[PDB]
DNA sequence: CATGACGGCGAATACCC
RNA sequence: CGGAGAGGUA
DNA sequence: GGGTATTCGCCGTGTACCTCTCCT
């Protein structure tokens, strides 16, 4: 969706915004897992484990 | 604000100094569209005449 | 943590991804750090900051243009733009930014029509903010005014 | 001349020079009504001005030679 | 149609003439109507009609009416306008003293009758009597009668003397004495007297007197008797929710000035007692005075809001006032400004403007289209047209902005390139699209920043814009002559990118045609970008002709840098490119272009780095992870190690081994030394990585790493952000500054705890406030500095001073700061310098040394160059092109008409807000002179010096001095005179906490004029047990010792006394009172040993400098040369005395004095030491000695930042700061003796008379403050805009002073062209018709 | 009325003869 | 369309 | 009547722009 420039985060040395990018994309990660489980109409139980 | 997808890499300037490269499917989402309300007010007075 | 929950969702521990170029469908040689970032709005939009203006209003006790947006008013050349036109040598453009653009009523209105008929060269007079000036020394009791020639 | 002015520039010698000497020729073709010495090709009068200048065909010794004979008709 | 502003006092028949009517009534207008009420502030009859040719009655509405005064309303048929024109005036019952005369010191009133202040004001008022006549009486003129003692006096005798009350008293005086005759009594006065105190007071008053008689002003006319009333157009009323008035904050006072008259006046006709009428005539002083400075004197008046009145004086000083709101600059016609956004598409020369921008801006020129092609027959046809925004419109404004172009301005503009000219090109969006490689011109970036766009309108402006504002033109510096648009972030990572090698990279070994085919291998993916290959390259150089000779060669490089050569232009070396691109190397690259192949090559190749750069940015995919922050494997440990350190160290503590201060200096040590081993870790693993070969075997490279790129590359962050990353934070400061104990161990990428994230709270916000406190005080320097300078232009070519500046190389130490090739280049020299065989001439008398000139003198190892300096030219109002030398911004020699001064203000000015705020161990090789020496013998046969504190050199063979140490008194040399160094051993050994007598001879002191008990001391301490001997201080020591002073001589066996070869006074040592004599009496002394004990920065230091201003503990100096004795002392302070006529001067004694009780010294050596006064540095070592002392010290506070300044721009400042001159001896001249005047006026004079054959004044050259130099020029108009106005102003109308309009800030103000530039040559018609 | 600013500088004030 | 107070952007 | 040290009042303290309310 959006592309920014890497050159603002060294000098600058707010870490954060690259640890949340990579939080962000392991949480948009597990939602890409319960959807696709919710569009396989999959078991209440395997979306229980997962 | 919104959860978008955001890749770190240069793009042909268009990031240089804090620019922002945006794709046009955030504009079409309309994910930062806003609505603003403004009030406008319209008097009518006394004047000598 | 951040590279378990990763794991979990089949996601490099890296963060990093291979993205291709829309344009080309090239490869980029390294990979990319891709991700989801929480991105605001501020409200500081280009609509309410975009302005311009050729003429408008004037001030009452100088007849320099007002100032503002809202107003429709004019940018102000200060002290440092002056200075920088001056380490120019702009000279032309100083000028007529302080007499044609500015409170030299005269002047800018024989500069408009100038250019309406496509005569760009000003005719400049003497800036109406130093009669202003001159006017209220005056009003101070003191004697001063502009000699013979 | 469209983009940068050092050949007009080194042409007069004062850059300053260059600028009166270009304004008025412009100004002789905009509101006197004369024709260029160099072929326009939708340039402004500045622009053609200090095409000619960078030719050698405009400076301010020829301006002057030229505003007498023509005031001497 | 005026030459100069004349300014004087204003008469009370002038202030009549002025006024076209009375004001009688202090109610402004009608509230009932909006007619304006007769005779008042806003009267019609007086200041003309409220609408145009219109009567108050409405009699006549018609311009064939114009002329005619309405005879039953008075207002006469003319334009409104005249009310902004004519002014009234006030008749004042009782006369009033103007505010501006009295209370701005010095009190010109106060000065003029030689009263008192306070005196005047208690009389003013009305606390006291002033005796204006007493005739024969025993009451002087000026006596204060209190009023009991006017009352008595006048029982006693009330007659003959007259003592009156009030500022009727005043005028009386002031009328009454004679201007001519009390001027000859001070003028005789002045010689008839010794006193130096009352020789100022008495000169001080003369100059006001003088200032009276020449200008033909007259004193009473400092009293108002009619005051003056500003016209009503001039002070509005702003109307308020449609039907109410705000408070005009103008007008009230002249209401209250009106009432207060009217109701004295009346109280003056029906009579009253006296109390009451004095009353009313004080608190009428207090409307007039508060009307035109309010508050000046007392109080405030206040308005409906506590907020302070506005007065008459407010309206013309200050940021607010009209001088610098109005005039210095003003809200202009044609401007526009939107936010900013990158278009990486522009040429250098193209903005992006938006088309509803271009569309509003433009207006004006589409609609005289529109009517030239007959589209809109008149205006209103047009105006509707492009209110609708028809597609002909579209093509209208196509065709306008072809090549018109318009300016952009950031603010804050520092320096001139913060307004550039860019060829506008439409955009459909509503953000202006600007050129990266401006952006570090104007200090701009694309989170949040706006611009201001300008329209220029004439012909000469669009031209001025093309030829000198233009983008194109401004790729060089004018402050130090570097490029200024080179590139940074992604073009610098892309080229870096693209230059860097790898060890086995696909398509490793190839062997290509050229660079097309790189490229077509790269494209293809058939080669990696960063593969090691042999490709054929032809370069072109030019020959001494000038012709771009081909060479044809296999070059072992990249395939990205093949690549990249297809866009480097003809004449640049192959090499230049083939290696690992850097900011620096890019930047060099660009510098290389410019010199060789000019500004045309330098645009296109700028332009091409930039999209290849973007391009090949884009491709590498470069980004930013977790993992790049790479953190040693090592760091725990080291940490740990540090830990157990400081731990047996807090335990050397506990058990006393340590003090708490040593304690902490040794755990600040621990932990600084364990951040460089952290640093030093990560940055080892961090820059390497290891990669295999083609056969086979593990090899290192440089890392791939992307941080480590960004930061090797330059593009951004350093090596510290980076420790700051992946090492350690490090030491943290308290707020006040001391360093906390224990360092935030962790870094960004760990994260910190708690309190290692609030204990680096404490320093980013010192740094945020430094900076947003600071910034004030850079744009104040700037102001003054601007000021200061802005009348300096280049007037001449040539002048012909064979006078310069000495250029040498800057050193400090072991290193040499500054090169001088720096130092020199783009500089005239001052003489020819000769090769350093002294036989023939390398350069000839008047170069501009360019490039090729400073490669012959760094290849022939000039040690030293003189060069034309701007302090030292000839030229009178200006300076010579060749004293200034080269246009850094241009690199050709300046032209005539540069407004140098203005450049110089903003070159200091702009990187204001980067500003703050035992023994000598050669180092290398070389031979070592020595410089004010004086050799004797000595003990072990290494030389001791004896002479005035001296200096020393090491020079590396090649006659280049490399380095200098200053050499104290006493200081025994390890070695001798050119016996050359290895480097890295001591060269002179002493101790800075004694001093000696030393004498060289060897013999017996003799403890002359010295009494044992009463001059000296006998002590014996415990752990020596010696009878040492201490010389007690005077002042310290008894009533007895203080009369006689202590002395030692010099006796040999022989009986005799030795001396100093050569003079005739006896070699004989006084002890300065804190000495400690160890040996004792009659002992043998050998040479080289000691026979006393005498123990013993940013921007802020920038304005100090330039303002002069004197330390607080300055070094005392020779005032002139000679030998040096003492005299009195304790009655004050210590009194030393010079002779080679005498000198004696005044010295605390709590201060330390190098020189000894017979020791010759030269004019200018250090008394004592301490920073020195520029001040006396001009006094004594003369203008080029503060020139290069003010140089020195702003480029060490430059350079310790990394600031590159050329030092002409200083130069130019101390040419301002150096414009007065006080005159010694009147000579045949006309000027007073002892006044300070303008220099160049005295060279004028001096030569006029020199051209006659008689004898020119002499002149002692005054340093100025920068503040204080701005003040003192000639014209009162820059000065009154600048500060200060109530006190210049009032100056001037005493003086009477008249102001040319020669200056940039008076043509600024008035509306001119500008004595510099394209207006020059104008100003010059102006002169010559003349 | 407000009582959180301070450095520099020149005229005037006082102290010390 | 002037002034004051408050906040904000660069 | 004389010089010098201390005290007191005045001068100055970044640019450009945007929003709101309140004001005889
Ligand atoms: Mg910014
Ligand atoms: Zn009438
Ligand atoms: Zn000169």
């Amino acid at each position: 969706d959006i592309v920014l420039n890497p050159l603002g985060v060294p000098s600058r040395m707010n870490i954060g915004q690259i640890l949340e990018t990579h939080l962000g994309m392991a949480a948009k990660g597990i939602g890409d897992k319960i959807n696709a489980m919710l569009k396989q109409q999959q078991e209440v139980a395997k979306l229980r484990e997962f | 604000g919104q959860n978008m997808r955001v890749a770190f890499m240069p793009w042909n300037g268009y990031n240089f100094e804090d620019s922002i490269l945006v794709s046009e499917r955030v504009v079409q989402e309309d994910r930062f569209t806003t609505i603003h309300i403004q009030e406008l007010a319209c008097v009518s007075r006394d004047t000598k005449l | 943590e951040i590279k378990e929950l990763l794991k979990l969702g089949d996601l490099p521990t890296s963060g990093q991804i291979r993205l291709y170029d829309g344009r080309t469908g090239e490869q980029f040689e390294r990979p990319v750090t891709v991700g989801y970032m929480y991105m605001l709005k501020l409200n500081h939009l280009v609509d309410d900051k975009m302005h311009a203006r050729s003429t408008g209003s004037y001030s009452l006790v100088t007849q320099q243009p007002l100032g503002g947006k809202a107003q429709f008013g004019g940018q102000r050349f200060g002290e440092m733009e002056v200075w920088a036109l001056e380490a120019y040598g702009a000279a032309y453009t100083l000028q007529e930014m302080l007499t044609v653009k500015s409170d030299d009523v005269n002047g800018r209105t024989k500069m408009y029509k100038n250019i309406v008929d496509g005569n760009h060269q000003m005719e400049p007079g003497m800036p109406e903010s130093f009669n202003v000036l001159l006017k209220e020394i005056r009003s101070l009791g003191i004697n001063i005014e502009l000699e013979d020639e | 001349a469209r983009v940068t002015v050092q050949d007009a520039v080194e042409k007069i010698g004062n850059r300053f020079d260059l600028v009166l000497v270009a304004a008025r020729r412009a100004r002789q073709m905009q509101v006197g009504g004369k024709d260029p010495l160099v072929p326009e090709e939708n340039d402004k009068t500045t622009v053609i001005a200090l095409r000619e200048i960078e030719e050698g065909l405009i400076n301010n010794q020829i301006l002057d030679v030229r505003e007498r004979q023509e005031q001497q008709e | 149609e005026f030459d100069a502003i004349k300014i004087a006092l204003a008469s009370p028949d002038m202030i009549r003439s002025w006024s076209f009517g009375e004001v009688k009534k202090p109610e402004t207008i009608n509230y009932r109507t909006f007619k304006p009420e007769r005779d008042g502030l806003f009267c019609a009859r007086i200041f003309g009609p409220v609408k145009d040719y219109e009567c108050l009655c409405g009699k006549y509405k018609r311009l064939k009416h114009r002329g005619v005064i309405c005879e039953k309303c008075g207002v006469e048929v003319t334009q409104t306008k005249v009310r902004r024109e004519r002014m009234g005036h006030i008749e004042l019952a009782s006369p009033t003293a103007h505010i501006w005369f009295l209370k701005s010191l010095p009190s010109r009133i106060g000065l003029l009758l030689d009263m008192p202040l306070r005196d005047i004001e208690r009389v003013l008022y009305f606390e006291s009597y002033v005796v204006i006549e007493g005739g024969m009486t025993n009451l002087e003129r000026q006596q204060i009668l209190t009023e009991e003692q006017y009352l008595d006096a006048l029982e006693e005798f009330g007659d003959e003397f007259d003592a009156k009350m009030g500022a009727e008293a005043i005028q009386a005086l002031l009328k009454s004495m004679d201007l001519e005759q009390e001027c000859e009594q001070l003028r005789e006065e002045l010689n008839e007297t010794n006193s130096e105190t009352k020789r100022k007071k008495l000169t001080k008053r003369i100059k006001l007197l003088e200032a009276f008689v020449q200008s033909g002003n007259k004193p009473e006319w400092m009293i108002l008797t009619v005051l003056p009333v500003l016209p009503p157009d001039l002070r509005p009323l702003v109307p308020l929710d449609g039907g109410r008035f705000a408070t005009s904050d103008l007008n009230d006072l002249y209401r209250r000035v009106i009432n207060r008259n009217n109701r004295l006046k009346r109280l003056l006709d029906l009579a009253a007692p006296d109390i009451i009428v004095r009353n009313e005539k004080r608190m009428l002083q207090e409307a007039v005075d508060a009307l035109l400075d309010n508050g000046r004197r007392g109080r405030a008046i206040t308005g409906s809001n506590k907020r302070p009145l506005k007065s008459l004086a407010d309206m013309i000083k200050g940021k607010q006032g009209r001088f610098r709101q109005n005039l210095l600059g003003k809200r202009v016609d044609y401007s526009g400004r939107s936010v900013i956004t990158v278009g990486p598409y522009l040429r250098l020369h193209q903005c992006g403007l938006p088309k509803k921008m271009a569309l509003e801006l433009f207006k004006p020129f589409i609609y005289g289209k529109l009517e030239l092609r007959g589209l809109a027959t008149t205006i209103k046809a047009a105006k509707k047209m492009v209110e609708r925004e028809e597609a002909v419109v579209w093509d209208i404004l196509d065709e306008v902005i072809r090549e018109h172009p318009v300016l952009l301005n950031r603010a804050p503009t520092l320096h001139r390139l913060g307004i550039q000219a860019f060829e506008p090109v439409l955009i459909e969006g509503k953000a202006i699209q600007l050129h990266p490689l401006v952006c570090a011109a104007y200090n701009a970036d694309f989170d949040g920043d706006q611009m201001a766009v300008h329209v220029p309108l004439t012909l000469e402006a669009q031209l001025e814009a093309r030829a000198l504002m233009m983008s194109t033109n401004n790729i060089l510096s004018p402050a130090n002559g570097e490029p200024i648009i080179v590139p940074s972030q992604d073009v610098v990572l892309g080229l870096y990118y693209m230059t860097r090698d790898c060890v086995n990279a696909k398509g490793e070994g190839m062997v290509l045609t050229g660079p097309k085919e790189a490229e077509r291998l790269y494209r293809s993916g058939l080669a990696s970008l960063h593969a090691r290959v042999k490709v054929r390259i032809t370069e072109y150089e030019k020959d001494a002709n000038g012709e771009l000779v081909a060479k044809t060669s296999l070059k072992d490089t990249t395939v990205g840098r093949a690549i990249l050569w297809m866009i480097v232009p003809k004449g640049l070396p192959y090499s230049i490119v083939n290696q690992a691109l850097g900011k620096k190397a890019i930047s060099k690259m660009l510098n290389t272009c410019y010199r060789i192949l000019g500004l045309k090559p330098t645009v296109i190749f700028a332009d091409q780095i930039m999209y290849t750069g973007f391009a090949y940015a884009a491709r590498s995919g470069a980004s930013v992870g977790i993992d790049d922050m790479v953190i040693p494997e090592k760091k725990h440990e080291i940490i740990s190690e540090a830990e157990a350190e400081v731990a047996e160290i807090q335990e050397q503590f506990q058990s006393g081994l340590v003090t708490a201060g040593e304690r902490y200096n040794k755990v600040i040590d621990i932990w600084a030394a364990a951040n460089d081993r952290v640093s030093k870790a990560m940055m080892d693993n961090l820059q390497t990585e290891t990669v295999i070969n083609r056969d086979g075997q593990e090899e290192k490279q440089v890392s791939f790493n992307s941080i480590y790129m960004m930061a090797d590359s330059g593009a951004r962050g350093s090596a510290a952000q980076i420790r700051q990353l992946a090492g350690m934070r490090g030491l943290m400061a308290k707020p006040d500054g001391s360093i906390i104990e224990t360092p935030i161990t962790a870094n960004f990428r760990e994260g910190l705890n708690v309190l290692q994230y609030f204990i680096s709270t404490h320093g980013a916000r010192k740094g945020l406030a430094d900076t947003a406190l600071k910034t004030a005080n850079s744009g104040y320097l700037t102001r003054r500095l601007v000021d200061v300078a802005q009348d300096l232009v280049v007037t001449e070519d040539d002048c012909g001073t064979h006078e310069g500046i000495m250029m040498t190389p800057v050193i400090e130490g072991g290193d040499v700061k500054e090169p001088l090739r720096d130092r020199v280049l783009g500089r005239v020299t001052a003489e020819d310098v000769l090769k350093p065989g002294t036989a023939d001439i390398l350069v000839p008398r008047n170069t501009l040394l360019h490039e090729q000139w400073c490669d012959l003198l760094e290849e022939n190892s000039v040690d030293a160059v003189k060069v034309r300096s701007v302090v030292s030219c000839d030229t009178d109002f200006g300076v010579c092109a060749h004293c200034y030398g080269r246009d850094l911004a241009r690199g050709h020699i300046i032209n005539k008409g540069e407004a140098i001064g203005v450049i110089a203000a903003q070159s200091i000015g702009e990187p204001g807000t980067q500003l703050t705020m035992s023994s000598i161990q050669v180092k290398n090789k070389g031979s070592i002179k020595l410089s004010n020496v004086k050799s004797v013998v000595n003990s072990s046969g290494k030389l001791v010096i004896t002479s005035r504190n001296t200096e020393l050199k090491l020079i590396d063979e090649f006659g280049r001095t490399k380095e200098s140490y200053k050499v104290p008194y006493g200081a025994v040399l390890a070695k001798g005179d050119g016996e050359q160094v290895a480097g890295g051993e001591t060269v002179a050994n002493w101790d800075p906490h004694t001093m000696p007598v030393i004498t060289e001879v060897s013999g017996f002191v003799r403890f002359t004029d010295m009494i044992d008990g009463q001059t000296i001391t006998r002590q014996t301490d415990e752990l020596t047990g010696l009878s040492s001997l201490v010389v007690l201080d005077s002042a310290e020591r008894t009533a007895g010792g203080k009369d006689l002073r202590p002395a030692l001589k010099i006796v040999d066996a022989q009986g005799n006394d030795v001396l100093i070869p050569g003079t005739d006074m006896p070699a004989q040592y006084f002890l300065p009172g804190k000495a400690i004599v160890q040996l004792e009496d009659g002992v043998q002394i050998s040479s080289g040993d000691t026979l006393a004990r005498i123990p013993q920065g940013g921007l802020p230091r920038v304005a100090d400098l330039f303002e002069a201003r004197r330390p607080k503990e300055p070094a005392i100096l020779a005032e002139i040369s000679g030998i040096v004795s003492f005299g009195k002392e304790t009655k004050g302070k210590r009194r030393l005395v010079i002779t080679p006529d005498p000198y004696e001067e005044m010295i605390p004694k709590w201060r330390q004095l190098n020189v000894f009780e017979g020791e010759r010294v030269e004019r200018g050596d250090v008394i004592s030491d301490g920073p020195e006064a520029p001040h006396d540095i001009l006094r004594l070592r003369g203008v080029h000695a503060v020139t290069r002392y003010i140089v020195n010290e702003v480029q060490d506070v430059y350079r310790l930042q990394g600031v590159k300044i050329n030092d002409k721009h200083i130069e130019v400042i101390v040419r301002q700061m150096l414009r007065k001159a006080t005159i010694v001896n009147a000579g045949s001249s006309d000027f007073l003796e002892g006044e300070q005047v303008e220099y160049s006026r005295v060279k004028i004079a001096n030569r006029e008379l020199e051209a006659n054959g008689k004898v020119g004044a002499t002149y002692s050259r005054d340093l100025l403050g920068i503040t204080k130099a701005s003040l003192a020029t000639e014209s009162f108009i820059s000065a009154a805009s600048f500060q200060e106005t109530t006190r210049v102003l009032t100056e001037a109308a005493v003086a009477g002073k008249r102001d040319e309009l020669r200056g940039l800030k008076e043509n600024v103000i008035v509306g001119r062209l500008i004595p510099a530039g394209t207006g020059y040559a104008y100003h010059q018609d102006r002169m010559r018709r003349r």
